[PDB]
């Protein structure tokens, strides 16, 4: 005999095109099972569900996965008849399309000082937000404008977006880092223009200069005396005087007098 | 080497007031100077570049001075989370050199503490020893005296007290305080209490119990 | 974004050295020199040396000469201070830092001290309307200790005290204030952890 309670059926409320979900369908004290008949199916398309028996029941898990022409409302079903009787449950999925927010910038790479301006296009009814801007999401797409510096060289531009399927939120993000290009630069912190050393002493005179691209340096004095900086060198009166460091690169050039001052013993 | 010294050593000040820090040098370095902010247990962070310069991510209220040998920081309004040490730097030569440091603390209104007693647990009773813990939490002024009484009398010896650092948020301070006696003497008395006496009250907050009565 | 990551606590015999490492990440490691600062417990800054990311060109103060020695790995991106001959006096959290100390690493306290490490004992602490709990962490060596209370799940209204010391062990305790409607009808946990002695105690407080 069949039963008058309904199958029980598992399967998720929502799910995303081009995506494989997992339906199962189950029931008990039903009797000969083996002379039972599961009929499995996602509203046109006809499952395949692996069935698991018991003396008195049966569990049937199947896959299933849906593409664009599934996109909708459709009706998840599961039908056994065991003769004359039948019982069937149904069950409403929504297969939704919703793409990765789309963050596009007006150029990938730029130079220091340019107009940079970041976007994120998303699902028209769905809600974007650019860095935490703006807090509490609202519209399908946010901008930000920013003065491109040296420190916005591989900073990241998230974009989380947030979709309404079926009264329940789906969460997505995006992620694309700027590079900026910036001129080169003799820092005085890694770079002093200012030594007073000890005749006859070991010392390591250091300059590094910043930029990206990585800047070329050299130190040069009376002509083409070079400053040997990461080195360690005997200091004598020949590195005395005034050098002229120069800083290299695609994006620009930059100068910085550093003097050495040898202390006589 | 070039020393810079700061001044003053502690800087207490309410907030919506306009503080300053002071930063001398030994020599005459052009506009060579950094300021550093360090919150407790924190790392050092950089406010103020070349004595004027402000760096990206660093509230507006920060704002720097100076050229030669005096240098300045100041925070238009003080607020509560601003609770740190602070440190000049100068680049002019090398070695790097730091300044002494200034404190800056935050004034406050008064404010009782929430005493709190606790037994020895059974888990340090079976090790032989016997330690009577006493919170005192959310006050101000710092300034606080517990007084620890074993079935009346007052205990000396074996007590260690440790103040929090100034909340970021509300600028309370917390104790706690231990009494640490052996087994056999904890063993042999009934009422353990710390009365606390502090400026928000005219008699001290008690807080007691047995160990008899759970 | 930029991460300096130090190598972390270190507990050291006096004369034995340590090599604190500098793992960096999120820019151009041969752009900027890396220095080194020291902070001893008395709260000053000293500015160790620096090295040339490059070429690995070192300068150093005159106090750290020979005591200090730094290296680098430019492949791994990685900056190495390492420290010998040390003495008590070298007790101090070391900082490495970059692109003109815009950008610090989180510190290692480094102890040197003949003393052995030694285990906490966590004990728990148990008694308008709004209950206090405790956490004793009785007796350890070295520093540091991390406390927290239900995996870090209840981390506002907890204070956390400074611990000290009391014939070569330290002595630290910790505090929480949840409503007295939520224990003991609700759990709480007191998480201890002591890195150098490889321990992870969970207390629970059990009414009393
Ligand atoms: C289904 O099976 C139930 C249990 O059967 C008993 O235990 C199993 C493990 C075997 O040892 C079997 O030989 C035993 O009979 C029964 O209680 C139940 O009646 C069965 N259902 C139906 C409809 O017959
Ligand atoms: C179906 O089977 C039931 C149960 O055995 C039986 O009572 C009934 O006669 C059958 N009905 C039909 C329409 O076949
Ligand atoms: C984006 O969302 C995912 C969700 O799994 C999260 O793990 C990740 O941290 C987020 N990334 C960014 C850059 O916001
Ligand atoms: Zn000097
Ligand atoms: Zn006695």
């Amino acid at each position: 005999v069949l039963p008058a309670t309904p199958p029980q059926l598992v399967s998720p409320r929502v799910l995303e095109v081009d995506t494989q979900g997992t339906v199962v369908c189950s029931l008990d004290g039903l009797f000969p099972v083996s002379e039972a008949q599961v009929h499995l199916a996602l509203g046109d398309q006809r499952l395949n569900p692996t069935v698991t028996y018991g003396n008195d029941s049966f569990s049937a898990k199947a896959s299933v996965s849906v593409t664009a022409e599934d996109e909708g409302t459709q009706r998840l079903t599961c039908a056994v008849i065991l003769g004359n009787q039948s019982q069937e449950t149904l069950q409403t999925v929504t297969i939704y399309s919703f793409p990765a927010p789309n963050v596009i910038l007006t150029k990938p790479e730029v130079s220091e000082g340019t107009e940079v301006t970041v976007k994120c296009e998303a699902h028209p009814r769905a809600k974007v937000t650019l860095n935490g801007v703006p807090a509490q999401p609202l519209g399908p797409r946010a901008q930000l404008l920013l003065k491109a510096t040296p420190e916005d060289n591989g900073r990241s531009f998230s974009c989380s977006a947030t979709l309404e399927v079926a009264g329940q939120l789906i969460h997505k993000n995006q992620t694309r880092e700027l590079r900026v290009l910036y001129g080169p630069r003799l820092d005085e912190r890694d770079c002093p223009g200012n030594w007073t050393w000890p005749e006859n002493s070991q010392q390591t005179p250091m300059c590094q200069a910043w930029g990206n691209p990585l800047p070329e340096l050299k130190c040069l004095k009376d002509g083409t005396f070079p400053l040997p900086i990461g080195e360690s060198v005997t200091v004598t009166r020949d590195l005395e005087g005034t050098y002229l460091c120069r800083a290299r690169s695609t994006q620009g050039e930059v100068t910085r007098e550093v003097t050495v001052n040898v202390l006589s013993p | 080497d070039i020393l810079l010294t700061q001044s003053p050593a502690i800087l207490s000040v309410s907030p919506g007031e306009r503080v300053s820090f002071s930063c001398r040098a030994s020599q005459s370095i052009g506009t060579s100077i950094h300021w550093f902010q360090q919150r407790i247990n924190g790392s050092p962070r950089l406010l103020i570049e070349y004595a004027s310069e402000s760096i990206s991510g660093i509230p507006s209220r920060f704002s720097g001075s100076g050229s030669g040998t005096d240098f300045t920081l100041t925070i238009n309004s003080v607020e509560s989370e601003d609770i740190a040490d602070y440190y000049c730097q100068q680049s002019n030569v090398w070695p790097f050199t730091f300044g002494s440091g200034t404190k800056l603390e935050i004034k406050r209104a008064d404010a009782a503490p929430t005493v709190s007693i606790f037994p020895p647990s059974s888990e340090q009773l079976t090790s032989g020893g016997a330690s009577v813990v006493c919170f005192l939490n959310n006050f101000y002024p710092k300034d606080i005296n517990v007084k620890w009484k074993i079935d009346g009398s007052e205990r000396q010896n074996g007590v260690l007290n440790s103040w929090t650092d100034q909340d970021s948020k509300d600028s309370t301070y917390s104790m706690s305080s231990t009494l640490t006696l052996t087994k056999d003497e904890y063993e042999r008395h009934n009422s353990y209490t710390c009365e606390a006496t502090h400026k928000t009250s005219t008699s001290p907050i008690v807080k007691s119990f047995n160990r008899n009565e759970c | 974004e930029v991460q300096l990551q130090q190598s972390g606590p270190e507990l050291v015999q006096p004369g034995a050295s340590v090599k604190i490492s500098c793992k960096t990440s999120g820019y151009t490691f041969s752009e900027f020199t890396m220095h080194w600062v020291k902070q001893s417990h008395g709260k000053s800054l000293e500015w160790i040396g620096g090295i040339n990311t490059i070429n690995g060109g070192s300068s150093y103060k005159q106090s750290f000469k020979d005591k200090a020695t730094l290296t680098v790995d430019k492949s791994s991106s990685t900056a190495y201070m390492e420290l010998n001959s040390l003495t008590s006096e070298d007790s101090a959290v070391y900082y490495c830092a970059t692109k003109g100390f815009a950008y610090w690493g989180q510190g290692t306290l480094v102890t040197v001290s003949a003393a052995k490490t030694t285990p906490p004992s966590v004990y728990p602490l148990a008694p308008n309307s709004m209950v206090t709990l405790g956490c004793l962490v009785k007796g350890y060596f070295p520093e540091p200790v991390t406390v927290t209370w239900n995996s870090g799940s209840l981390s506002s209204g907890v204070h956390t005290f400074p611990a000290v010391l009391q014939s070569d062990l330290y002595t630290l305790s910790s505090s929480v204030t949840v409503p007295s409607s939520t224990w003991p009808s609700e759990t709480v946990t007191c998480n201890v952890a002591h890195p150098a002695s490889s321990t992870k105690v969970d207390k629970k407080i059990v009414p009393r």
